[PDB]
């Protein structure tokens, strides 16, 4: 057999050493474990034992506050893999917080099963351009190492290998250098391919059989395995158990008298704040599902007709949800009889996760809250939450509470989310990336939205930028040149066209023709989409008006498609009446045209008669060439040549090899006629370079006073 | 018009028939729309010259001279078809008992003006023909200042041509 | 007279060729 | 108001005829 | 004999010109007068009846939208100036939106009082950038005269520069230059010597009588003026008006039967005056000051019992103070049974006015709001205000509905107001010039903090711009030279250290110590504002610190005084915080050193043994210029010389001979626009934006990640 | 050991007491420091000569030469010192028959070199010049174009060069 | 361009472009 | 005068619309 | 619990009695 | 305890001076 | 990195305080 | 520094100016 030893679960290391004991023996790990709170050690505690004994671990693994521990592969060396079945705040192992932290083992590790490692703060630790983790995990986007002695910028990391000693090393370039890929200064690494990466490689013949994993004891032998992707029984990684016998906890399958008498242990006058197990699913698990329950002793649950729901009433009268742990706190609950809240970090995704967790949940019995979430993009995980009901509210009578979401853009496609926001308020500042048409959606599923007020949602913000809106642009009529273009398209008169100041355009070079559909990241400018406004045009014809707007372009690279579209620039509004509007993008090329000059030409020969003629294209290629048109002629006899090199005068003097009059002469016109027209081309000039603030105070003013004037006119009578 | 030539998506091009180690001119432009017009640009302007042969002004044809009655040698060929460019000098020193040994700094017009050289009053005794063509190579009629021995006023044959 | 909101010069020039002669004042005799 | 009455919400014939001819 | 045809009332006229013939041929005007809103209108009828008999008036004058006339010359060619008494909006002369006219042509104004003019949207008339209000008007700013066929660049001057009687115009000095000014192709501007002008001033150019104005016929008399500057009396211009007739309307002087006739008419069936005019301070006054009333015995303001303040009940159901206008339905009252508004516009700063039409209310029934003001910086006019009470307050019972106030650098001097708030819940956003710190001293005098509540403040609003501060920093230690400036300063560690996140180096350059405070300018870069981050430093809280904060430079010029100042990278939260700390603006001088020899080497001579220099400085001033020096040297003939001849075959020349004729630059005709880009400081220049959010999120992150450790590892085990 | 020369709140100088048609190397800097010690900055080095008169262009000293029957003559002539330009260079060259062409150059080299330069075969006959006409500023004594009969320095039908 | 001069032909050819059926004319600096 | 106009300051599209007929 | 006790104010003694033996 | 403020490292030494080298005894919860 | 670090890519002081002496 | 660098006297001077009178490592290219 490969896995002998006894049950030992988990336990702190603290303070004592003496705690190896629990130790005397063992090999096997559930639970986690905790190496901390030693301050009065050194390498002598750490020497006075060192424990081989281990197997693996599953859930994770802890490191804080210790100071010497010089390393681990002296202290743990055979120990293999985390199943990572819990985690710490969204990591499976800790490095964090030592002192002389020469460096670490841990090269019997193959693949870590699921979050991320956490290196911090542990300024004696270097070594770290050998160690992927792509190769040692099934997905590498949490991970996060910093703040370490390699962050001092030195240890040149001489490891052996292919160099300092031939010792089977596979070197692993992953970014533009291989590496000789190992832990230590003493030890290496082990590679394997797809062909055996699943359930690993082995040099000691080349794979395993596809149910073992890691490494094996031999190759290609379904019992000599070392890991195990799936299961345990009997000395052999398998992929299943057979059905006398039940499974714990993605470990091992046991008998059925084991998992009833591992509860029944604790059926009894004693509560040792231990759990209900239940055989189902052919898996000896915490609890019963939904629609699932056991109030018998027929030892396997069973489903009440009825809902079954999967109450949980919270503690503390409330919940956080920052981490994948506290959603796994909760996976397997669907009511809340507490309320939530939802405060995420990182620039990390979780709602596959919570997809698995909260993907299931339907009712909380209080209130929802949202704040700084700062990677999250949508309530898409949310895809059973019907009932936000009217019994807990946030300080204000708040229903709902989200803010500072720095990126949330969009909640669902309202198919059929049906849900109800029974009663209570909302709560909107700083949630720039989301419109504002799909928070009246969620007001109107919600019921009475005037359950609103004013300042209950913002306007100044939620669109900022970019947007979807209401109301679209269309064209009329475009004209080309080869340095030049014209763009002439509807006109857009608002119920007030005085509110409106003005059309917002945005282009850009774009070869790759499938360019972001967005609005603008006009913060400080900031974005090379070169942006100029344009005056409206006037309402002269009272039906409709015979002059289209425009705004040429101009001074473009001939022979280049170019994107373009514009959206409103209006008022800063004062009730949900408009949106403004876009055009959609159109990729423009650029007419053909004469004049380019190719670059760089040749003239040498390999014979009198012969010569080589070579050259390069132009900076303005313009499109498809043609072909190069030449001429040459015997252009080698002015009258500066007969009547020179006599005796005592130069013998060589017109010995012009690239003869200097036809060459490129030099020049200073830098930009003088019809450049310094083209002169408010500028640097450090903003994007936005003008106080518009200025200007829609002025026109607010204009507006003030026409509507003084005609509205005390009006109506001096009652006819 | 001009010598004409077009590209059939090359970046190199060349020519041949055509006078070794002589002058011509580059004008390389960008056709695009080739049929209403030869929509091509301004050019990219470079002259040349390569692979110069001293045959040509080595004499392609031997050059004898006349023994005129005054006692000079008067120097008689036919330049050559292609003359390698064009003939640029000889190195004409004298100077001897007095001031009348008539050198002369030949250009095409120099040669053209006399058809070549006509020497002083000849010298029976030793003489250098340290006399020379020259292209823009610099070879010519020329084997060294080598004191030809004038055999009562003769025999000074310059026509190892090197 | 346009069923859109009238606004501005629009309004000024619309409301004229509405009521037109004799019709429109103002009254500082209220 | 005159632009409380029409340059906000629409101004109709009869929400006029009390000042013309 | 000054004014001698009599008065007529104000009076509007907006259709046929027959409402012109009401005048048996008037003089002045007392009341408004408007012309305006007649189409079926044509130049001819124009030309005859004109009205020269008027003289003065002292309400605005509007006109607005009478199509069709040419000027004004052929419509009061005698209208001398206009007082200001009831301004329409902030302004006395609106000939607006006026068409078919071509010059303005109106010589009659000398010294507009008060008020200011708009006249403007003018599609056909010319002739006003011809015209220079400097020499007539004070409020020489607010005025707003554009969008005309003057502004449009179409028109030309024709105005007569050989005198047809016996003056050229004047060349008289506005926009710099002197503006050959005229009112027509014919007439030219009056000019007149600076002190007289303000009591009149002769054709000639002489002064005249004190209580004479603008025009004079006999200089230095009372009576045979043109225009008076205070009162008159029945012939003469004066200053006083002894019994017993007494003052009236700040420009004449009348009978007690006068004032009696008045108060026994009223608009309507009340043969005792509704606005009864009645005497006190010898002024024929509608009504009185606070602390009078009357009984109908003599026609004085009699005192009163108690207090007699003015209940100026409003029939409105809510008013603006938006206009002087408002503020003049307001002066001299005191009290208020509603509530009230300011909606201040325009770059005009009306607080003069307001504090003297009001800072006399202090009593409020309902609430105050104030927006929208980009030029109001202060509250300072309200020099009175005692209470705000509960009788009607806005959306969500609130009282002091504060908002929007883009330029408000501070509320009154908290020093000297004592004041009363009963009921009213507050609201306040946008105000980026407004201090934390004052506001919360707002609250102290408030009475109010148990109705205060949660989200009515937005402290991530509310002063983001002009640094207010509550802490401070100071440079412990500093050491510079003439290129680096190394500053060193003492630290901060708020509550929570890991809450820092570094600090700004603001430092700019400045020529003098004039300069000030610059935060609240545009929050991007190009403000003269050369700013960066810094990492803040190691704590080592467990020793005393020896670890300042500090910084080095990347580079200087030589003697400048830099102005500088910091602030500090700081972490928001929910709390009423401190502002975080800064230091002050202090001005620095820099080390020397002169490298950069001056420009322009001059190369030429002016005699045989005499030369000619210019220096022009390096742009680096390169401490204060002190002297220059010279070491000149000379060359003997070089073999430059001896290597030549010139009985040669030929000649040359290396140029013994003078040539250093003065050449100039005839390509390089840099035209109008005397700035280019080849090149530039840094296009798109680097100003960070939400790229540093990420690490903002960090930083948070790292926060996390200790809390939840921190909470979990640690646990009390007393029970 | 170098010029040390000072100005005062000013943008320009002219300095004196300089010798004429010399090109001054200026090194030039500037020190707003003194007190401390100067800190003077690079040397932006610029150059110009003085504005040219009819000063010495003209020549110094008699030009002179002497009368053989030897058939030479030594010739003379001093030079400037200061000279102002191009000096001023008068080129002497005769011919007859049957090595009898004569010579005599004005240049600083060829002064340097032959002492002047000496005439061979002054003895009657008929003698000749020809005189390209240089005198940057005019003298009192040029090359003055005749035929210069071997008799003296005589009538215009003989040597003629005052 | 607008924030600065704009001169020589391209106003020429701009004109072209701009009008073209609706007929144009100019004051020939040309 | 649009040359004046454009050549000399700055012009618009609306403002050589006018010398467009 | 932990950081809400001390994390906030400088507290006391106390609270770390409450995390004694 | 101490008057300062205890965030992180203050903390931790602050639980380790405060100690006296007992801890904090967690009992089996479950 | 006490010129390389520096001017290999950005510096900073507390790279500086220990290349003191 | 930002995109140029300690290099140079600027080096040397305020590698003195960072400390003063504890002294330093003479670094010219270390």
């Amino acid at each position: 057999h490969l896995y002998p030893g006894e049950v030992c679960p988990g336990m702190d290391i603290r303070n004592n050493l003496t705690r190896l004991h629990e130790l005397e023996n063992c090999s096997v790990i559930e639970g986690h474990l905790q190496i901390l709170l030693m301050f009065k050690t050194r390498p002598e505690d750490f020497r006075d034992l060192s424990f081989p004994k281990l197997i693996m671990i599953t859930d994770y693994l802890l490191l804080f506050r210790v100071y010497g521990l010089e390393s681990l592969k002296d202290l743990f060396p055979n120990l293999t893999v985390i199943r990572g079945s819990r985690l710490f705040f969204n990591y499976a192992l800790v490095i964090f917080e030592m002192v002389h932290l020469k460096e670490l083992g841990l090269y019997n590790l193959m693949n870590i099963t699921r979050g991320s490692v956490r290196i911090e703060k542990n300024n004696e630790l270097c070594y770290l351009a050998t160690i992927d983790w792509s190769r040692i995990l099934d997905s590498v986007e949490d991970n996060y190492i910093v703040l370490n002695k390699d962050d001092n910028e030195e240890c040149g990391d001489i490891c052996p290998g292919t160099a300092k000693g031939k010792t089977n090393c596979p070197a692993t370039v992953i970014n533009g250098q291989f590496v000789e890929r190992c832990w230590t200064h003493s030890h290496c690494q082990k590679v394997c391919p797809t062909i055996c990466k699943s359930h690993g490689c082995t040099a000691e013949g080349l794979c395993c059989h596809s149910e073992c994993l890691g490494n094996c004891s031999q190759p290609d032998d379904p019992t000599k395995c070392v890991a195990c992707r799936n299961f345990y029984l009997d000395g052999r990684c398998v992929e299943t158990c057979p059905p006398p016998y039940y499974h714990f906890q993605d470990w091992r399958c046991v008998n059925f008298s084991f998992c009833q008498d591992l509860h029944h242990k604790c059926k009894n006058s004693r509560r040792q704040g231990c759990h209900q197990y239940v055989i189902h699913n052919n898996k000896c698990i915490p609890e019963c599902p939904s629609g699932y329950t056991m109030n018998s002793s027929n030892l396997l649950c069973t489903p009440c007709l009825g809902p079954c729901p999967k109450v949980c009433h919270l503690l503390e009268g409330e919940k956080t949800i920052d981490s994948v742990t506290s959603a796994q706190e909760l996976r397997g609950c669907t009511v809340i009889n507490g309320s939530l809240i939802i405060n995420i970090r990182g620039g990390n995704n979780l709602a596959a996760e919570l997809e698995a967790n909260l993907g299931l949940i339907e009712e909380i019995s209080g209130y929802l809250k949202i704040r700084r979430s700062y990677a999250l993009v949508s309530l898409s995980f949310f895809r059973k939450l019907r009932l936000i009901r009217g019994e807990t509210l946030e300080i204000g009578n708040y229903s709902f509470y989200a803010l500072d979401n720095q990126n949330l853009r969009q909640l669902w496609d309202w198919s059929k989310h049906n849900l109800t926001i029974t009663q209570g308020k909302l709560f909107f500042h700083y949630n720039p990336k989301l419109c504002l048409s799909e928070i009246h959606k969620m007001e109107e599923v919600s019921g009475t939205k005037g359950r609103q007020e004013r300042n209950d949602i913002a306007l100044k913000t939620n669109g900022d930028q970019a947007s979807c809106e209401n109301e679209l642009l269309k064209f009329s009529y475009i004209r080309t040149s080869f340095d030049k273009i014209l763009l002439r398209w509807e006109p857009y008169w608002p119920p007030d066209f005085r509110d409106l100041l003005g059309f917002m355009l945005f282009y850009k070079e774009a070869p790759y023709q499938n360019v972001t559909e967005f609005d603008g990241q006009d913060a400080c400018g900031s974005n090379s989409w070169t942006v100029v406004d344009i005056d409206p045009p006037l309402r002269s014809n009272d039906p409709k008006s015979q002059n289209h707007p425009g705004w040429l372009m101009r001074g473009l690279k001939p022979w280049t498609q170019y994107a373009i579209f514009v959206k409103t620039l209006v008022t800063f509004s004062d009730e949900r009446r408009t949106y403004g509007a876009k055009s959609d993008i159109i990729y423009v090329q650029t007419d053909a045209t004469n004049p380019s000059v190719p670059l760089d030409p040749i003239s040498v020969s390999n014979s009198s008669s012969q010569i080589i003629l070579k050259w390069k294209p132009p900076s303005d290629p313009n499109g498809n060439i043609t072909h190069y048109l030449v001429f040459w002629e015997r252009q080698a006899e002015d009258s500066e040549l007969f009547e020179l090199d006599y005796c005592l005068k130069g013998l060589k003097l017109p010995s012009r090899t690239w003869s200097p009059p036809f060459e490129s002469e030099d020049s200073q016109k830098h930009n003088q006629s019809e450049y310094e027209d083209s002169a408010g081309e500028c640097c450090s000039c903003p994007k936005t370079d003008s106080q518009i603030l200025k200007e829609l105070e002025e026109s607010s003013f204009r507006k003030t006073f026409e509507d003084y004037l005609h509205n005390v006119v009006f109506v001096p009578r009652p006819s | 018009h001009r010598p004409f030539e077009k590209v059939v998506n090359k970046e190199s091009l060349v020519i041949s028939g055509l006078r070794h180690f002589t002058g011509y001119r580059i004008e390389l432009q960008a056709c695009n729309q080739d049929t209403p017009e030869e929509r091509c640009s301004v050019a990219a302007y470079v002259s040349a010259r390569t692979m110069p042969e001293a045959k040509a002004d080595d004499i392609v044809g031997p050059v004898t001279h006349e023994i005129f009655e005054n006692n000079v040698v008067h120097l008689m060929w036919q330049e050559p078809k292609e003359p390698n460019g064009l003939i640029v000098l000889y190195e004409v020193s004298y100077r001897r008992y007095g001031d009348e040994e008539l050198h002369l700094c030949v250009s095409r017009k120099h040669f053209a003006l006399e058809r070549g050289c006509r020497l002083r009053g000849l010298s029976p005794g030793n003489y250098s023909v340290r006399i020379r063509a020259t292209s823009l190579a610099g070879n010519g009629s020329w084997t060294e200042p080598t004191y030809f021995y004038v055999t009562d006023y003769l025999d000074v044959p310059s026509n190892i041509a090197k | 007279f346009v069923n859109q909101h009238l606004c501005g010069s629009h309004l000024v020039e619309a409301l004229y060729l509405v009521c037109g002669e004799r019709g429109f004042f103002y009254t500082p005799k209220t | 108001g005159i632009v409380e009455q029409c340059c906000t919400s629409i101004c109709s014939l009869y929400q006029l005829e009390n000042y013309c001819n």
